This record gives structure tokens, C-alpha cells and sequence, in this order.
């Protein structure tokens, strides 16, 4: 039998590598962790350091005060009670306001007011983190590819808490904090537009997710077969192939008729992905406010 | 008809079976016994797939579906029109999926690297095969598994969920739906680094792969670097499925009722089960 | 309606995409060559996107693809038959050769650079700091190749300073002399390595490096590939 390079079969360290530098402000670095054994079976076993800017404080303080403000409740209903709070864990639910108040900003604290609260910070703490991704990128002379992959999710966010929600005139139209209400307002929403397996921005989006767990299971099985040839280094293939590359290709080319590069591979994955939260934030976009059922549309496409 | 170094490469053997005899290409297409096989299934499939769309009446495909042997039948023969293809379609089926992973395997024996593809591959084809062949006959019938149609076998699934009510109550659907979330959002990553490496701001040098492990860093305070993160992949995906073929093998067949019912055992905990207050009591 | 029209244009939106796709990924092994190296007739539908250029690190130049496609050195193969799409018989010895499973490319014989500009692949026992911190260590080993000989004794393990990670098993033969060994081919255990790709007496043939103290891409490639090509060519005695 032999090695499978899934986890290595020794480990080795060195000092910290504190990283690179550019034009990053290394007074907002932190220092460094420590180094864990076991990380290192699979992949670093470095950990840290962390720059932690002024956005990198905001996001994160927003952050809590968001999942603190959640927490607060879940006690209310709690009754203060530990043992009910571990038990009920699941079912608590901080719900947004009530369709009478639809977009206005007095809902009473008890009926969605708690709710605004709380997505007032989360949405802060969204953009001020997505920001970082920037400047990190840009301190690095980096591609803002990362900062951009991320906001395809935003968008689905965005619209399933915000644009939606200011389409169908109220807050209650938007998701609520909880772990199994939260799931049922899925279903539902899936029920209250007739069939969702129909909506075919939604078949789409499937597609992507699938195809994401095919295409990724692909580029990574792969790398592996061909990293006895050092390919695991993209990078530097990419500026001066290798065999691995190579045989990276002729295997899928005398496969599936045909083959991508070992830039290029990255840019089919990139997509692949940033599509499913995009044909996303359109197909819930448009069911009910363009189209009230979808198995309907299903029959006249208009 | 070749890559530009594809040449020094298409040297003979790597063959499993029939020696030289298949060893060949045809286009850039590799082939081998096993090409031939998943030709011979995949023809032969393909054909009853088109007997069930006359013996149904029709040659839209959105339209077009073969169904299982109903309940009655059990888990034997099946008249054909009535299940009767359904059955053999689902062999066809099963001996190219089989096939093609093998060929696989001999390119991975020609081009002499490892067998982490077609070995992942093994298990799509599981995930399969607990649907159409594993559930049903715990389950005792056929015809549990799904219609092969464009949309009979969404409705496949919409039908067959609801029967245990809400199914994101079923917990082992529950992971799998993780897995399927972060894998993406991996290669979301992998590929805005990688490229974010590659492609830096007009008027720079390529990156290093010194750079993307810095970002990270400097962004969550870690880096699972380039060989591991294309080692949780792998994980990522295999996982995502292995438990979805997980949470389907077990509804049905050791829980069947209610899946949102299975979650009072934690709630029904002797030391909190009766005290009042909160959602359930 | 609003929803129609959205569905289709995505097509299109998607079509488009599909295309820069597949074009991005032919800025290498692009154009097709005949069986014999001349160009080929039917390039398909997708067309050569037009050349960009990679500024490469620490002065080493630029890299321009789509390029001009140049394998730079000698294939030891010939026909086995009179048409197309058919194996390619190894005049001698593929190994050596470098052909078929073993081949290796002609890479630029500079090694690998961190971001710094000192050379990535280092020897440990030149790694300022870098131990073995954990798991069965090889050092002084003994390698046995897949016939089940002795063939040399591990010295030392090259490791990717940056990236702390293992890639290479210095091993020194019976006359003296180290070759470098794919930690990704070795099977480390509690009382030996075991390469299973080698047989004992072609651990000499793997081919060496000019520099004791780095390893050229270049280099890298010689070696793995022919350790690779020994999957196939080395069963004989396995
Ligand atoms: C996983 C749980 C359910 C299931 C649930 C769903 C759900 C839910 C959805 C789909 C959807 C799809 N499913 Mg399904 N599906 C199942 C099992 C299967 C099997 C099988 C052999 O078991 C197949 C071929 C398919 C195929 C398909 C696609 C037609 C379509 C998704 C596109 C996609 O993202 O592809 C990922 C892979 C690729 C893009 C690779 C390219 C290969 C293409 C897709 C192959 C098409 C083959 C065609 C159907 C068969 C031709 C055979 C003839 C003999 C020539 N499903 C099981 C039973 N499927 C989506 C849909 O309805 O879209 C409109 C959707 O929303
Ligand atoms: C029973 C209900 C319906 C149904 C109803 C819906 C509904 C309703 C929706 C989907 C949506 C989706 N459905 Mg569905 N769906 C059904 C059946 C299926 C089947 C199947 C095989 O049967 C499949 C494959 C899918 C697949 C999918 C996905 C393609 C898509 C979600 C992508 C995603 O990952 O979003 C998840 C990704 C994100 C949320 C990314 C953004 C990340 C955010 C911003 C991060 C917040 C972080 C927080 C602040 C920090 C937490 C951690 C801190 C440390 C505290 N559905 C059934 C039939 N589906 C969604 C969609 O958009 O559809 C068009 C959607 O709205
Ligand atoms: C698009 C379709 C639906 C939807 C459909 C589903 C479905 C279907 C499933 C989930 C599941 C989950 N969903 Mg959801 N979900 C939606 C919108 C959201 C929003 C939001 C702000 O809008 C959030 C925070 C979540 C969050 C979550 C997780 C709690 C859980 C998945 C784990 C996972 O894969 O983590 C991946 C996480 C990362 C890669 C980031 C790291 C963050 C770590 C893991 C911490 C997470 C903490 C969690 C969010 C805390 C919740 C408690 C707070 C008090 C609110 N969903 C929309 C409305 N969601 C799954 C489940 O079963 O959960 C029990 C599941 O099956
Ligand atoms: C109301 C319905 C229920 C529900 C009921 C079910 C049920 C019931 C099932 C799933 C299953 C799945 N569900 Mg669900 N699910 C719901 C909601 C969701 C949501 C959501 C955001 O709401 C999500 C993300 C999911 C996600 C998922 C997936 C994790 C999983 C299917 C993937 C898989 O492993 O396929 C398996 C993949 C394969 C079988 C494909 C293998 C490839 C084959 C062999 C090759 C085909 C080749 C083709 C024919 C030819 C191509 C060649 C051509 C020339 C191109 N569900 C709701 C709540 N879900 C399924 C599961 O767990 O399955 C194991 C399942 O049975
Ligand atoms: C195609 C889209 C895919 C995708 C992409 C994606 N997600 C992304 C990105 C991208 C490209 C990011 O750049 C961003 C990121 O930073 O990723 C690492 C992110 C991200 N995706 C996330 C989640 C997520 N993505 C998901 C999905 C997906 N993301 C898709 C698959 C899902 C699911 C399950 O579908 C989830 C849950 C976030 C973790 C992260 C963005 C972080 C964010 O928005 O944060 C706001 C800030 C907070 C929540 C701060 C507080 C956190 C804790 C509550 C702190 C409390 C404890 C702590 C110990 C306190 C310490 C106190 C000190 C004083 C000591
Ligand atoms: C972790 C599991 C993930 C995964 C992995 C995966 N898929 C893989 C591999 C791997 C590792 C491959 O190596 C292999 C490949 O080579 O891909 C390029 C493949 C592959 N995954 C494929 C599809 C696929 N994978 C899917 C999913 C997934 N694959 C998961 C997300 C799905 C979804 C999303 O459901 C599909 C459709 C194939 C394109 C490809 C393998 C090629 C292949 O099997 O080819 C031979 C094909 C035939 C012989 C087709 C004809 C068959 C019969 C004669 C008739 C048709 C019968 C069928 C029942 C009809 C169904 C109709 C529906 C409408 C109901
Ligand atoms: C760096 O490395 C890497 C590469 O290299 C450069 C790669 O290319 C790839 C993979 C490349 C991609 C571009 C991914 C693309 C995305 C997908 C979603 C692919 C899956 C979808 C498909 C439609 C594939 C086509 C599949 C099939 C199965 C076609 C089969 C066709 C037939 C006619 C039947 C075959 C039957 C037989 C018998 C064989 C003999 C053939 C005859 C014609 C006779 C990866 C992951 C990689 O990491
Ligand atoms: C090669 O390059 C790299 C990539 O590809 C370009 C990547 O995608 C990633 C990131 C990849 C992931 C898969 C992480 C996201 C997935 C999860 C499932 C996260 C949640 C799971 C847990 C078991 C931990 C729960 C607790 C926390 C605090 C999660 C916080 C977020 C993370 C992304 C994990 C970081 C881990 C630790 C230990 C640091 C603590 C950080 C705080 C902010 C607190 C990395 C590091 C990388 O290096
Ligand atoms: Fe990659
Ligand atoms: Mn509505």
C-alpha cells in the first residue's frame, strides 16, 4: 500500500515566519501563537500572526454586540433559566417586527425593535469585514479577487434580509434569528411561492452548489495524484510549468475530451462558486415581488 | 490532436485488462477495455431510455421518465413498460458509472500519478447507488427509489421529504448541508487567492505563495497553506456526500417518522425535561 | 416579463462566460500538433485569446503566454502503427530517456525562490532552525527500495522553509553519494522507509543535482518523474 499525502507522516517547524511585509503597518500586527501538532497533520501548524486595523476592531465589535444582542433574548425567553436555555437552545428565535410596522424604525422592543437592533450591527459588521478583505488585499498589491468573491455573498445576504424585505413593504417579509424557526422560514417561503423546485433561478443555483462539491472534489483529488511532482505549487507551474501540470492535463484531456490550465482551473472554480449565491440573490429576488407562484410561471413563463 | 507535449508521453500500457489490445486513443479521448465498456452500457442505456419515451407517448425530455417498479412488486422482476426498464436502465446505469472509473484508473496508470481521482469518484457513484439500490431494498421496494425524469424526480424528492415533514429536522441532513456550504465557500477562497496571487495590481510582480499564506493570516489569523487546503477539499466534498448517502440510508429504515419529532429526546432530558419556562414548558 | 427575460440573458451571461473560460485555459499546450509536430487542421471552435504577460519576482523576467510552444530536447519514441491516436514505443530506455510516465520537463534550472529571495527548497541540516517536531524521524534510516534491498541510509530531509513542509529525503548510496527521494513516494515506518516506485539497484540512476545545498525546478522534475516512471517501468523486479 502506499501514501496518500492526505495528512504528512512527519512534521517539521522552524521560527515564525511573520510574513511578508509591503506596505502593510506592522504596528497593527499582532503577535505571534502558537504552534499546534495537530493542524500539522493536515496542513500549517503555524498559527497567527493577526492585523487587526481600526476596521479589523469595528467588524468585530459590531460582530459581538450583534451575537450578544441575540444571546440577551434567547435568555429573556429563557426565563433566565440555564437548564431551559440548553434545553430550548434551538427554538428560541428573536423574530423580526410585525407586518402592521412594515418598514418603520418604532416597533417596540419586545416585537421587532430587538430584531432591527440586532441586524444594525450585523449589517456594519458584514461591510466593515468585507472592507478589510480589501485593504489586505490592496496592502498586499493583491488581487482584489478575494474581496470580490465575497461579495457575491453579500448579495444573497443582502437581499435575504434588505432588498427583498424593501421590496414586499415589510420587516416581516425578512429572516429571523433562530436555529429552527430560521429553518422553517425556508420551507415556508418555499411553500408561500408555490414550489421552489420550479423557481428556476433556484434549479440554477443547485446546479452551482452541486457543481462546486463535483468541480472542487475534482482539483483537489487531482493536485494530490500529481503532487509527487511537486504541483501542489500552483504558483510557480503556472510561471514555468512542470510535469505535474501537464500530467494534471493529459489525464482529464484522455478523460472528458478536453482540459484547463493550472491558472486557468482557478478561474473555472472561482466562478463556479461565486454563482451559486448569484443566481441566488436573483431567483428569492424575483419570487413574489416579479412572481407570486412559481409553479404557474412554471406553465405560462410569464 | 495532441496537446504540445503531449507526444513524449503516449507511450504503451497502463492496461488492467486486455493488454495492448484497446490500448489507443481515438480524438483526444483515451480509451482502453473500459472505454469500450462504458460505450457498450451507456449505447445500450441510452436506447432503452428512448423505448420508455414511445412506450410512454411522447419525445419531450422535460416530459419523458421512466418509473420504478411500484410497491406491489416488491424487490423481483418487473413487467417491462411497468418498472420492467426502469430495472435495467438503472444496471446500464450502474455498469458506466463502474466503467468509467476504471478507465479512469488505467490513465492514472499510463500518466503514473495517484489514484485520488477515480478513487473520489467512488463515492458519487455510492451516493448513487444508496438511492437506487441500498434503501430500497432495506426499505423492501423498488419503488421507493426515484423516477429517472427531468422533473418526476424532483418531485422524487419533494414528495419523499415531506412524507417525514420538515426534512432539515433530519440531523444527518442537517451536516451534510455544512459540508456542501463550506466546501464552497472553500473554493470560493482558493480560487480568489490563488488568482488574487497570480493577478496583483497592474504594474507588479507575481505574487509570492509567500503572499496568499501572509493574507489569511493577516485576515483570520491563520493559514492552512496551499498542499492542505487542497487536501480539505478533497475532504470537504467527500464528506458533503458521504453523509447526504448517510441521512437517506437511515430515513425509512431506522427513523421514519417525524424527523422534527427525533429532537425531543434532547429537550426530554430527565434534569431539565419538566422544569417550566422558555419554548417547552 | 421581468422574470423571462432575467432567465434568458443569464444564458447568454453564461454562454459569454463559458467562453473566456475555455479560452483562458489554452494560453498553454495550444496549438494542437499532428502525430509528427506540424500544426494541425482543426483547432476546434474556440480561438488563441490574445497574449498577457506575467512579470515575474526577483528579476527573473517575464513569461508571455499564449507562447511559442518549444518541448527543448530529445524523445526516444516511434510509431507503432501506420494511423494516428496510437502508443508510442520507447526507442531505449524510457527512464533515462525521460519519457512516458518518467518524462520531466525542461523547466528553468534555477530553483524555487520564497518571497524574500533566498532559495526555497533548502537541506535541514543548513535550515537555521528547523527540527523535526513531531512523528517517526528518518534520519539515519535505511531505505529499502521494492525488491526488498538496502540501498542507502537517510541523511538528511529537505524541507520547504516557508511553507515549514517536508518534500525530499537526502539518501546516501553505498558508494558515498546522496540522491534526493519524493517524500510523497516514501512510506516511512517504525524501522525503515520503503520506496515502493524503486528497486534497489536504479536508486543509482536517479539522476543528481550540481548544487549539495538547493535544486533547481529543473531538477525537482528529473528526479519525481523518474521516480514516478518507476511505477511502471520498475515492476518487473517489485
Ligand atoms: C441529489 C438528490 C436527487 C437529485 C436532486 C436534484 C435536485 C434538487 C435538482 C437536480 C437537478 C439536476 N439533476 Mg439531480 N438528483 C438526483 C440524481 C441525479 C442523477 C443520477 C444519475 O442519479 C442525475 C444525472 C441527475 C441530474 C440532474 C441534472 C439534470 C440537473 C442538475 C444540473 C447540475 O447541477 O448538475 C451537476 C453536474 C453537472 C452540471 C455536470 C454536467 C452533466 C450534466 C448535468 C448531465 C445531464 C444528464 C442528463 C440528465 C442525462 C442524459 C442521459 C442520456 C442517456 C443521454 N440527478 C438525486 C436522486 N437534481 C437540478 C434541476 O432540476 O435543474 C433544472 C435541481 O434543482
Ligand atoms: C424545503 C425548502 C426548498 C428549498 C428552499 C430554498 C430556499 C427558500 C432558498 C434556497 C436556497 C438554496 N437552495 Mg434550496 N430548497 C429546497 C431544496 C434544495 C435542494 C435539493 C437537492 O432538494 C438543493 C441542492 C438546494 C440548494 C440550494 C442552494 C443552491 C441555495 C443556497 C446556497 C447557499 O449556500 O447559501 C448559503 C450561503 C450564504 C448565506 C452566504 C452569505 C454568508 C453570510 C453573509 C455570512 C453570515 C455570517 C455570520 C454573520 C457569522 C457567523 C459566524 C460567526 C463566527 C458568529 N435546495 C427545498 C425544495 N432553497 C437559497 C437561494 O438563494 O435560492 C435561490 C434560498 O433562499
Ligand atoms: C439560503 C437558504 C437559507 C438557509 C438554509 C439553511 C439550511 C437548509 C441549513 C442551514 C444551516 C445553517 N445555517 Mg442557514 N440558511 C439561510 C440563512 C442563514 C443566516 C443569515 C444571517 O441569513 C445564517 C447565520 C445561517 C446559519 C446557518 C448555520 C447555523 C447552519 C449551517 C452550518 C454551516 O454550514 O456552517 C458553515 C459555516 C462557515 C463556513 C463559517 C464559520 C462559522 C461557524 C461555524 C459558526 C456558526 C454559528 C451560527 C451561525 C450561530 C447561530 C446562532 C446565533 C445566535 C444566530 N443561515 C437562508 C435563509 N441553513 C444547516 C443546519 O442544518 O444547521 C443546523 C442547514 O442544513
Ligand atoms: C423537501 C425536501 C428536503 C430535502 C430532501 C432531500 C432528500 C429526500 C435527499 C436530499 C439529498 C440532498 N440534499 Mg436535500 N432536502 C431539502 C433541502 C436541502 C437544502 C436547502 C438549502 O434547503 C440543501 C443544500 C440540500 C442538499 C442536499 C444534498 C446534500 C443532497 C444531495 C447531494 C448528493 O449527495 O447527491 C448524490 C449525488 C449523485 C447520486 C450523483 C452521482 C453522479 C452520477 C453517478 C453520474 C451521472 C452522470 C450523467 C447521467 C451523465 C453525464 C454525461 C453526459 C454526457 C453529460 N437539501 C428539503 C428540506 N435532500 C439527497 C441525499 O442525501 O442523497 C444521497 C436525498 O436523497
Ligand atoms: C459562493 C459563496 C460562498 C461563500 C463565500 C465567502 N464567504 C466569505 C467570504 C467569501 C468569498 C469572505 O471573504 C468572508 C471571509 O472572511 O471568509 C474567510 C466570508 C465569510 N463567510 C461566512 C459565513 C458563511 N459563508 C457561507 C457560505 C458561502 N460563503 C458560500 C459557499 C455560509 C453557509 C453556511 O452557507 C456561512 C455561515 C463568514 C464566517 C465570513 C464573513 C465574516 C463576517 O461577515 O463577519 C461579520 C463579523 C462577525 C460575525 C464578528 C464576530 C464573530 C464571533 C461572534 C466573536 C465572538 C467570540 C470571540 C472568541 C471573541 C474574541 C474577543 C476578544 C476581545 C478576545
Ligand atoms: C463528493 C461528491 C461530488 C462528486 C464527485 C465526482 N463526480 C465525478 C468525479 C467525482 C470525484 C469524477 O471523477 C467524474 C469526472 O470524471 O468528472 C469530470 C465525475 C462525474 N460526475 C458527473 C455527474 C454528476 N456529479 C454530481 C455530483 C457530485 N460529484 C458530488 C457533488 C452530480 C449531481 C450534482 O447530482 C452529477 C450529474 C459526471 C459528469 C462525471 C462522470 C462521467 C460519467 O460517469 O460518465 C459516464 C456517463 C454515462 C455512461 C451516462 C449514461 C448513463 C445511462 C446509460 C443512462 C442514464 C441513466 C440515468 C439514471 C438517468 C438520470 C436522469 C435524471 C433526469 C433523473
Ligand atoms: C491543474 O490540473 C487540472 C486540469 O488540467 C489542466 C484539468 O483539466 C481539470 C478539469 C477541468 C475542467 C475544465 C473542469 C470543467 C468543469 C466540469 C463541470 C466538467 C464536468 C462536465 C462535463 C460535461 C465533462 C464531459 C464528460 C463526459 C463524461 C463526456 C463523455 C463522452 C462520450 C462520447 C462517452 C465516453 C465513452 C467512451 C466509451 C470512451 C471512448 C470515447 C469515444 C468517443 C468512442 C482539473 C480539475 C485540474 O485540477
Ligand atoms: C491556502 O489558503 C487558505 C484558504 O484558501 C485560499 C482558505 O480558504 C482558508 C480558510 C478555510 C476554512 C475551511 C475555514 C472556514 C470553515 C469553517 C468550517 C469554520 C468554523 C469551524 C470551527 C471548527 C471553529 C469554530 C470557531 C471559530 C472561532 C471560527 C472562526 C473562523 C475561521 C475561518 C477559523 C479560524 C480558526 C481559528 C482557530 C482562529 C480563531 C479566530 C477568531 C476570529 C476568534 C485558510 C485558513 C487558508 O490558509
Ligand atoms: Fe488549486
Ligand atoms: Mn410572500
Amino acid at each position: 500500500a502506499e501514501y496518500q499525502n492526505i495528512f504528512s507522516q512527519v512534521q517539521v517547524r522552524g521560527p515564525a515566519d511573520l510574513g511578508m511585509t509591503e506596505d502593510v503597518n506592522l504596528a497593527n500586527r499582532s503577535g505571534v501563537g502558537p504552534f499546534s501538532t495537530l493542524l500539522g497533520w493536515f496542513g500549517n501548524a503555524q498559527l497567527g500572526p493577526i492585523y487587526l486595523g481600526s476596521l479589523g476592531v469595528l467588524s468585530l465589535f459590531s460582530g459581538l454586540m450583534w451575537f450578544f444582542t441575540i444571546g440577551i433574548w434567547f435568555w429573556y425567553q429563557a426565563g433566565w433559566n440555564p437548564a431551559v436555555f440548553l434545553r430550548d437552545l434551538f427554538f428560541f428565535s428573536l423574530e423580526p417586527p410585525a407586518p402592521e410596522y412594515g418598514l418603520s424604525f418604532a416597533a417596540p422592543l419586545k416585537e421587532g425593535g430587538l430584531w432591527l437592533i440586532a441586524s444594525f450591527f450585523m449589517f456594519v459588521a458584514v461591510w466593515s469585514w468585507w472592507g478589510r478583505t480589501y485593504l489586505r488585499a490592496q496592502a498586499l498589491g493583491m488581487g482584489k479577487h478575494t474581496a470580490w468573491a465575497f461579495l457575491s455573498a453579500i448579495w444573497l445576504w443582502m437581499v435575504h434580509g434588505f432588498i427583498y424585505p424593501i421590496l414586499e413593504g415589510s420587516w416581516s417579509e425578512a429572516v429571523p434569528y433562530g436555529i429552527f424557526s430560521h429553518l422553517d422560514w425556508t420551507n415556508n417561503f418555499s411553500l408561500v411561492h408555490g414550489n421552489l423546485h420550479y423557481n428556476p433561478f433556484h434549479g440554477l443555483s443547485i446546479a452551482f452548489l452541486y457543481g462546486s462539491a463535483l468541480l472542487f472534489a475534482m482539483h483537489g483529488a487531482t493536485i494530490l495524484a500529481v503532487s509527487r511532482f511537486g504541483g501542489e505549487r500552483e504558483l510557480e507551474q503556472i510561471a514555468d510549468r512542470g510535469t505535474a501540470a501537464e500530467r494534471a492535463a493529459l489525464f482529464w484531456r484522455w478523460t472528458m475530451g478536453f482540459n484547463a490550465t493550472m491558472e486557468g482551473i482557478h478561474r473555472w472554480a472561482i466562478w463556479m462558486a461565486v454563482l451559486v449565491t448569484l443566481t441566488g440573490g436573483i431567483g428569492i429576488l424575483l419570487s413574489d415581488t416579479v412572481v407570486d407562484n412559481w409553479y404557474v410561471w412554471g406553465q405560462n413563463h410569464g | 490532436a495532441l496537446l504540445s507535449f503531449e507526444r513524449k508521453y503516449r507511450v504503451p500500457g497502463g492496461t488492467l485488462v486486455g493488454g495492448n489490445l484497446f490500448d489507443f486513443w481515438v480524438g483526444p479521448f483515451y480509451v482502453g477495455f473500459f472505454g469500450v465498456a462504458t460505450f457498450f452500457f451507456a449505447a445500450l442505456g441510452i436506447i432503452l431510455i428512448a423505448w420508455s419515451a414511445v412506450l410512454q407517448g411522447t419525445w419531450n425530455p422535460q416530459l419523458i421518465s421512466v418509473y420504478p417498479p411500484a410497491l406491489e412488486y416488491g424487490l423481483g422482476g418487473a413487467p417491462l413498460a411497468k418498472g420492467g426498464l426502469w430495472q435495467i436502465i438503472t444496471i446500464c446505469a450502474t455498469g458506466a458509472f463502474v466503467s468509467w472509473a476504471l478507465r479512469e484508473v488505467e490513465i492514472c496508470r499510463k500518466l503514473g500519478i495517484g489514484y485520488h481521482i477515480p478513487f473520489a469518484f467512488a463515492f458519487a457513484i455510492l451516493a448513487y447507488l444508496t438511492h437506487v439500490l441500498f434503501r430500497p431494498v432495506m426499505m423492501g421496494a423498488w419503488g421507493y427509489a426515484f423516477p429517472y425524469g427531468i422533473w418526476t424526480h424532483l418531485d422524487w424528492v419533494s414528495n419523499t421529504g415531506y412524507t417525514y415533514g420538515n426534512f432539515h429536522y433530519n440531523p444527518a441532513h442537517m451536516i451534510a448541508i455544512s459540508f456542501f456550504f463550506t466546501n464552497a465557500l472553500a473554493l470560493a477562497l482558493h480560487g480568489a487567492l490563488v488568482l488574487s496571487a497570480a493577478n496583483p495590481e497592474k504594474g507588479k510582480e507575481m505574487r509570492t505563495p509567500d503572499h496568499e499564506d501572509t493574507f489569511f493570516r493577516d485576515l483570520v489569523g491563520y493559514s492552512i497553506g496551499t498542499l492542505g487546503i487542497h487536501r480539505l477539499g478533497l475532504l470537504l466534498s467527500l464528506s458533503a456526500v458521504f453523509f447526504s448517502a448517510l441521512c437517506m440510508i437511515i430515513t425509512g429504515t431506522i427513523w421514519f417518522d417525524q424527523w422534527v419529532d427525533w429532537w425531543q429526546w434532547w429537550v426530554k432530558l430527565p434534569w431539565w425535561a419538566n422544569i417550566p419556562g422558555g419554548i417547552n414548558g | 416579463d421581468l422574470a423571462s427575460l432575467a432567465i434568458y440573458s443569464f444564458w447568454i451571461f453564461l454562454a459569454g462566460l463559458i467562453y473566456y473560460l475555455q479560452t483562458e485555459n489554452m494560453r498553454e499546450g495550444y496549438p494542437l500538433e499532428n502525430e509528427d509536430g506540424t500544426p494541425a487542421a482543426n483547432q476546434g471552435p474556440f480561438p488563441l485569446p490574445k497574449p498577457k504577460t506575467f512579470i515575474l519576482p526577483h528579476g527573473r523576467g517575464t513569461l508571455t503566454v499564449p507562447g511559442p510552444e518549444s518541448e527543448d530536447r530529445p524523445i526516444a519514441l516511434a510509431r507503432t502503427a501506420v494511423s494516428e491516436g496510437f502508443p508510442h514505443a520507447p526507442t531505449g530506455d524510457p527512464m533515462k530517456d525521460g519519457v512516458g510516465p518518467a518524462s520531466w520537463v525542461a523547466r528553468r534550472d534555477l530553483p524555487e525562490l520564497d518571497g524574500h529571495g533566498h532559495n526555497k527548497i533548502k537541506p535541514m541540516k543548513a535550515a537555521a532552525g528547523f527540527h523535526v517536531s513531531a512523528g517517526k524521524n528518518p534520519i539515519g534510516l535505511p531505505v529499502r527500495g521494492c525488491d526488498l534491498e538496502i540501498a542507502g541510509k537517510v541523511v538528511d530531509i529537505w524541507v520547504d522553509i516557508p511553507e515549514q513542509m517536508a518534500r525530499f529525503l537526502e539518501v546516501e548510496l553505498k558508494d558515498g553519494s546522496t540522491r534526493l527521494l519524493p517524500m510523497q513516494m516514501v512510506k516511512v515506518q517504525s524501522n525503515r522507509v520503503h520506496v515502493n516506485a524503486l528497486s534497489s539497484d536504479l536508486f543509482a540512476g536517479i539522476p543528481t543535482i550540481k548544487s549539495p545545498t538547493e535544486v533547481t525546478l529543473l531538477e525537482e522534475d528529473k528526479i519525481c518523474g523518474y521516480v514516478a516512471g518507476g511505477l511502471m517501468y520498475a515492476a518487473p523486479k517489485r
